Parts: structure tokens; C-alpha cells; sequence
């Protein structure tokens, strides 16, 4: 949808800005290159500035020497005009990380990936709430702990870790920006990777809610979580079973990258995000 | 001052408002505040020459030569300027209209901002000015102070126009980060207005009444703080990062 | 009833299928969203964990399934939900009975 | 003692860190109007060290 | 004892990882006035060495 | 303006108040606000679209 | 304004100040709120039921 906004209305606006009508032309992976590389916004502001700078470098490079009136810019040489990739071109590249649970959330100026990191020490058995937490992430973490204490034969853990592992937990934006503690299976993944000492998979974002029997209960606003995964470059999303119902009202453009592995018991989100599971 | 209006060439609006402030004269000119402020607006307007320009360069190559003689280009800040001027040789619709910002400058305190602006005025072959912005108490060194009575302070921009003769100078805007005013409302509004390309042609102040056409004139701006500026001064303000200097 | 009413004006003024119309049951999720609350909570395969109190709420009552997680360990009593002591009183009382 | 590099928009300047590892109990002491993000990176510092 | 004439800027994680930094060249403006000849940086801002 | 109060189509009490602005003036046009306050107020309620 | 006072049946603890703002007359509205607040407060006195 961003690319089609470009070729229909945006990019002709820019090559009418810089006077270069009938001079520069632009491909498929050109616009898709500017999109997946040089902005991570939530609208189309950044794309209009970046197409502005392509227009100005087109003005100069045609200006001091003017040979061609049919300038094709393809997805191999745009760093001449713009430079280094400011972002990953691909977030299919980010190499299973230890304490990293890719969160999904909605910072209310645009979708995020609230990567909770959690560090597991040796020690005395105590939870620490860094990143300026409220109580909310502490108690969802406590719920994930009680679920996990119900199931310590699986995850390789000795049966009484809770008395001897102090927990240090880092949360960027340490309160709920959406006003929702919907990072349940986020913190379940983070804590099970942190205490399991095993890397949590990149490239599969997840969002949910857990409760003490081991239940992935449903969330609110499923569309915006799916769009934050669609902007910020993630592909597979993990959602509760109780949102088959919200899911099929979605306009079928939105659904065309995503690959959902629906869960309701937290053992099933935790069989997907960890490669070395215990 | 009655002869002065057809002694000095004008645009139509400057001519007409000059005739207006001529008409409010010819009484006591030592008190009676309509007469004295008409005399000041008649002097500050009619002693601005018009109907003539500086040489507007249409050559970045001339420009790349001239700018590289006061400090020596510094490998990044020069070519951003050359980009902005590169679209200046490719004005849309064959009229020189901006539709673009005016290259506001921030850097460390001490790098050659004056050298940049005056060097531009050489390279653009224009007449440099710089008027009062950095730390002003009220829109009387920035904008106008309202007339029909004296106590009204003229524009220092109008002073730069009464000092220049031509219709395209390089008006330096220094340290706009500390631009304050005792007037309710920012002069940053008159900044973001005048920098859109067709808003200077109709622009007035509280000191200006009929549109004093500032139309054909490129503007430039400096300051020295990376964080604080009005939010309307992040449209039509192209922040260019200036670095300090090292040992070579 | 407002959402039924306005979408009724929509599906009308695209082009009128009639001069007088009727809506009965299960001609609702056309006119409304997905049905938000499932029917009677009896349908729900009784849970291994938790029963469901009635409760006051100062804007009028509701239900509250009070989940309890018997986690094998030391011998204590936590209370999540950031309770007062009053639940620890009642939990210890009920625990005393069971003892 | 460790020297601190910064930009400051007043013109460039520097810092130095001074740490008094006093006999105590784990209870972190910060002085010099040390900001909350320095407090959190101190938590991360001592935590990385643990 | 630490070292001399070696300075540094960098962000640590609660895992202890150098998360990269913004305004690199500016830090070298403020810092390479102070003549410190060997400065240590995050790995990811080779992107502004170039 | 006394031409325009007719010309500026307005409601009745607004036309009335505009003539009252006309009557409180016709003695101040050099003035510190006593001119300019009723002059800009006459200019506003001429240039608001009715 | 006078009849509106004398067709509502008011207490004389009202009609005293009613005749007081009938006494306060013969001043400006266009130059100041002097008969504005007078006549409008007095019309509040009229149009509340007694």
C-alpha cells in the first residue's frame, strides 16, 4: 500500500517539485528499497522527504552535467543519492538472541517492537523492575513464573530455581503505552529464555495475555498489533485462539504477508519462539 | 519628501503606501503623532530603492569557486548548499519559486557562519545583510511595531532594504533560537509565513500596511542550539549540521 | 441500537430493497459486528481451577473468577491482584477449615 | 576514575567519573545531580558485573 | 588501574551489549579537541566512519 | 467602512453594533488603542463571512 | 425595561434595587460596560419567576 501510494500520487509529486518532469524514472524495488531501508515510520511523511532528496540529487547530477533525459534509478545504486542504510533492509536477519522477546505494542505515535530484555543472575530469589516498571509487568512476570513452576520438567530447570535466581528485567517504556498489559507471552518468552539461558527466535513477533492456569487469554485491538508487525518489518505473528473472530473482518490487503500460529495454551507459543527449548 | 516618491522607483504597492503616508503629512511635524509616524514610514519606505537587482548567479561553478576561498569547503557542508542551489537552477515552471526551506544553520559556537553568509552573498553575487534577531524583546527589531502614532519602531529589515538598492539580498537570520517578543504571538509565525514562496510578496508587519513585496528574495538563517526551536520552525527550515574544527 | 440504525440507513440508501423491512434473530451480525459476548456462561466446560464470585463494583455488580495457583514449593501465601490483608485473612480462614 | 566524552551544544566539553567503592551493603550512592538514566545504566552496570 | 589517553562513548544493555550511538562525528569534534588519541566506539557506527 | 457596513452583509444586531463601533469612533484615528481597537474590530466584523 | 419590572410580581426587596438600576441610567454602552451590565443584570431580575 505504501508503494502504490508512491507510484500513484507521491513520486510524481516529487518529480514535479524538482522540475525534473520527463527526466527521471523509478522502478519497483526502487520505491520498495526506500521503504524497507530509509524509514521506519507509521505514515508516509518520511517517504515524501526521501523522495525529495532523490529529486534534489537528481537536480545536481543532471545539473552540472546534463546528458540523459531518461534517468532510471533501480535498487542497486540509490546510495549515490542517499547513502548508508539507516536500518536493516531485512528483519529476517537478526540471529536468535538470548534475553530478547520481541514485543508488539502500540506506542501511540506509531507501532513499535518493545524488545523486553531480561537478565538472570545467580542469587537469592527476587524480582527487580528496571525500565521504570509499574506493578503490572511484575505481576504478569509472576504469573509466568507460577506457570513455569507448574512445568519445570520441560524447560531443563531445576525444580527450585525461584529461591536462588534473582531476576533483573529491563522494559523500555516501563508502563503500558496503549494502556494494556498485553505483553504476556512476550514476558513469558523473555523469562523462559532468560532462565532457560537459550536464545529466543527473531523474526517472529508475539503479543497476548497469560493467566495462572497457563492460559493465553484474548487481547484488544488486533488490527493495530498486526500493522505494527507490518510496518516494523516482522513477518510471523502469534495471537490467541480467541481471536479468530476479530480476524476475519480484516481487509485482505492487511493479511497478505503474515503467517499466524494461533495459540491458547502457553506451551504452544513457547514451542515456537525458542529453538533450544530447555 | 513629497518629491521623494516619484524621485525613487518603486513597486506599485510601495508607491501607493508612500503616497498614503505622504497624504497624512503637511501639518505640525514636531508633535501630532499621525504626522511624525507618517514621516518615518515615508522615509523608511521611499529611501529604499527598487526596480533593480543584484546579479543573481545561475552558476554553481562560480559558486563552488567563490565559497571555497574563505574557509575551504569542509567536505560536507559545502555540498548540501550545492544541492539546495542545484534545485535553484531547476526552478519549476520557469519561475524562480522556492516551495522549499531556507537552510537554517546550527553548529558549534565559533565556526564561520558569518563567512558562510557573506561568502554566499559573493557567490550568489548579492548584497549581504544581517538584522537583529538574537535575543530581541519585542517584534520591533524582528517585525513591525504598529503605526498611526509614533512610538512605532521601524523594521530593521526595512533598514536593510533602505541600505540596499536591489530586490534580492541575502538576509542573514542570526540565532533565531533565542528570538523572543513582548508581543503576544511568535515572530516565528512571520518566519514560517514569509519563507513559503508567495507569502513574502503579500507580506506586511505591524509597521507595514500595504503589501511590502519581499517577493524575489532568498533568505538564510543561523542559530547555535540543536534542540530548542519553535515547532512551526521545523517546516520551511532546513537544518544543516555544521561541525567544529580540528587541528589541521 | 444506534449501530443497527445507521447501517440500516446505509443498506437502504445504496438502493432500497423494499418499502418496509424486517430484522429477526441472526439478521444481526450483518448489521452489527461480531457478537461480542457469547451466550450464557454455562456453555463453558467446567474449569479445573476456579469458581466465580458475584461482586459489588461501585458502578454496579459483575463476576470475578478468582484464580488460585497451587504451586509446589515451600509453604507460604502470596496474594497477587495487589490485595489488602483482608483476602489473606479470608484465605487463611478457608485454609484453616480445609486443614 | 574514568574520563567522560560528551557533546554539549554550548561548544564541546568533557566529563570525569569518580567512584568511591565504600564499605557498605549493595546500596547504590549517586552524587552530582546524576540523572535517572545514569541510575538505570548503573543498574545495568552493576547487573552486568553480577 | 585503568589506561591513559584512551576515551570512550557507548551504550550498554542489561545483557551487556554495545547499542550504537548517534552523533558520532560531533562526539569526535568535542573529543578530538581534547587530543585523546585512541577512542573506542560501538561496532555499528562504522556507518559514520565512512 | 461606513460604506461597507451596508456592503458587508450581516445580521441585524451585528449591523447595529457595527454602527455603534462607527459612533464610538469618528474622533480618534491617531490613537493609542482608542483608534486602533475599534478600527481592527470594525475590520474583523467586516471580514468575517456572513 | 420599567414595565418588565412591574408586570412580574416581585418582592419589594427586589423592587428596591430594580428602581436602583432604573436610577443608574443615562450612560455609555459603546464606550464602556456601564449600562450594559446595568440593563442585563436588571433583565435577569425581570425574567426569574416571583
Amino acid at each position: 500500500e505504501k508503494q502504490a501510494i508512491a507510484r500513484q500520487y507521491l513520486w510524481p509529486k516529487q518529480v514535479r517539485e524538482s522540475g525534473m518532469e520527463g527526466r527521471i524514472e523509478v522502478t519497483d524495488a526502487a520505491i520498495l528499497r526506500v521503504i524497507s531501508e530509509y524509514t521506519r515510520e507509521a505514515g508516509v511523511r518520511g517517504l515524501e522527504r526521501e523522495l525529495g532528496k532523490i529529486a534534489r540529487k537528481g537536480a545536481k547530477f543532471w545539473l552540472e552535467g546534463a546528458w540523459e533525459g531518461l534517468r532510471t534509478i533501480d535498487a542497486s545504486d540509490i546510495p549515490t543519492y542517499l547513502g548508508i542504510p539507516r536500518y536493516r533492509p531485512d528483519k529476517a536477519e537478526t540471529e536468535p538472541q538470548v534475553g530478547t522477546a520481541q514485543g508488539l505494542a502500540w506506542t501511540p505515535v506509531g507501532g513499535t517492537l518493545l524488545t523486553i530484555e531480561v537478565a538472570a543472575v545467580p542469587g537469592s530469589g527476587k524480582l527487580s523492575l528496571t525500565g521504570q516498571l509499574g506493578e503490572v509487568m511484575k505481576e504478569s512476570a509472576q504469573a509466568a513464573l507460577t506457570y513455569l513452576r507448574a512445568h519445570t520438567q520441560d524447560y531443563g530447570l531445576p525444580e527450585d530455581f525461584y529461591n536462588k535466581v534473582d531476576l533483573h528485567v529491563h522494559v523500555p517504556d516501563g508502563a503500558t503505552p496503549k494502556d494494556g498489559p498485553s505483553a504476556g507471552i512476550t514476558m513469558a518468552t523473555a523469562i523462559a529464555s532468560a532462565l532457560s539461558r537459550r536464545p529466543a527466535r527473531m523474526d517472529i513477533a508475539m503479543t497476548g495475555e497469560v493467566s495462572l492456569r497457563g492460559k493465553v487469554m484474548p487481547i484488544g485491538g488486533v488490527k493495530e498489533k498486526l500493522l505494527a508487525a507490518h510496518q516494523a518489518g516482522i513477518h510471523k505473528i502469534v495471537l490467541p485462539k480467541d481471536n479468530e473472530a476479530q480476524l476475519e473482518e480484516l481487509p485482505k490487503e492487511v493479511l497478505e504477508g503474515l503467517e499466524i500460529k494461533l495459540v491458547e495454551d502457553v506451551g504452544e507459543v513457547l514451542e515456537y519462539l525458542l529453538l533450544p527449548e530447555p | 519628501l513629497r518629491k521623494k516618491i516619484e524621485e525613487v522607483g518603486m513597486p506599485e504597492a510601495v508607491k501607493t503606501k508612500a503616497l498614503k503616508e505622504l497624504d497624512r503629512l503637511e501639518r505640525m511635524q514636531q508633535g501630532s503623532p499621525e504626522a511624525t509616524v507618517a514621516r518615518t514610514y515615508l522615509d523608511w519606505l521611499t529611501e529604499v530603492p527598487w526596480s533593480k537587482a543584484d546579479p543573481e548567479v545561475l552558476d554553481i561553478n562560480h559558486t563552488r569557486q567563490v565559497l571555497d576561498e574563505d574557509h575551504y569547503g569542509l567536505k560536507d557542508v559545502k555540498e548540501r548548499i550545492l544541492e539546495y542551489l542545484a534545485v535553484r537552477q531547476l526552478t519549476q515552471g520557469l519561475d524562480v519559486r522556492n516551495k522549499a526551506p531556507i537552510l537554517v544553520l546550527v553548529g558549534p559556537p565559533g565556526v564561520g557562519k558569518t563567512s558562510l553568509g557573506r561568502s554566499i552573498a559573493r557567490s550568489m553575487n548579492r548584497k549581504f545583510h544581517r538584522i537583529s534577531l538574537g535575543g530581541v524583546r519585542d517584534e520591533a527589531e524582528i517585525r513591525g511595531h504598529r503605526r498611526t502614532y509614533i512610538g512605532a519602531m521601524p523594521g530593521k529589515l526595512i533598514h536593510a532594504m533602505k541600505q540596499v538598492g536591489v530586490i534580492n539580498p541575502v538576509i542573514l537570520l542570526d540565532e533565531i533560537d533565542k528570538m523572543s517578543s513582548d508581543w503576544r504571538g511568535d515572530p516565528a509565525s512571520a518566519m514560517l509565513e514569509v519563507l513559503d514562496p508567495e507569502q513574502n510578496n503579500t507580506f506586511t508587519d505591524h509597521y507595514l500596511d500595504v503589501p511590502y513585496d519581499l517577493s524575489k528574495v532568498f533568505f538564510i538563517t543561523t542559530a547555535n542550539t540543536l534542540q530548542t526551536i519553535p515547532r512551526p520552525l521545523l517546516d520551511r527550515m532546513e537544518v544543516i549540521e555544521i561541525p567544529g574544527y580540528t587541528n589541521m
